[PDB]
């Protein structure tokens, strides 16, 4: 949920190699109106607290690699879109 | 042939009769405003120099009704229709 936390990850991977942000930018909604774990229920009612969307905040990305949204596209074409990513910078090449 | 005649369009390759064609007009075409029209109008480029070669004197118009898919025995496993693609872009749920 922090711009804090992931700047700290991106800056300890990158000291050995590339690091990825793919901010899944599915919508609170969505995500809440799916739980089929009641697990946003019981945020709603309490028994959950500072649950994040619900209580805590959520710091959105402000310059990931790549932004995707689970109610657009499907796992198959996001998957399909990180691939080509790393295909272009050469990670996919043979070895 | 006539209009309103039904003709069978066999396969010169192994004889077998592949549709059954029902004749709406049989007309004389002007192989030079095609020429033209369609393909530029230069005499050495390989469409007209068909149209005037090969293709002989009167086009026979006409819907068709399906008897037999043609046979081929090169790569049948990488030829597609239509219908087989796009079930095959399902299966392998592109989009």
């Amino acid at each position: 949920p922090y711009e804090e936390s992931r700047k700290f990850a991106r800056d300890a991977v990158s000291q050995a190699g590339s690091f990825f942000l793919v901010h899944v930018a599915t919508p609170l909604e969505h995500c809440e109106q799916s739980d089929k774990r009641g697990i946003y229920a019981a945020a709603r009612r309490g028994e959950i607290k500072g649950f994040t969307g619900v209580d805590d905040p959520y710091e959105t990305p402000e310059k990931a690699d790549l932004v995707v949204d689970f109610s657009k596209q499907s796992v198959r074409s996001i998957v399909h879109e990180i691939i080509l990513v790393l295909e272009s910078q050469g990670f996919l090449e043979r070895q | 042939l006539q209009a309103g005649s039904r003709i069978t369009l066999r396969d010169f390759r192994d004889d077998r009769n592949l549709a059954i064609l029902t004749i709406d007009d049989i007309y004389r075409p002007d192989k030079t405003k095609e020429a033209k029209l369609v393909f530029g109008g230069d005499p050495e480029h390989p469409a007209i120099v068909y149209l005037n070669n090969t293709v002989k004197e009167f086009y026979i118009g006409g819907k068709i009704e399906a008897v037999n898919k043609l046979n081929h025995y090169d790569y049948v496993a990488l030829r597609y229709t239509p219908a087989e693609l796009r079930v095959h872009f399902d299966k392998l749920g592109w989009s």
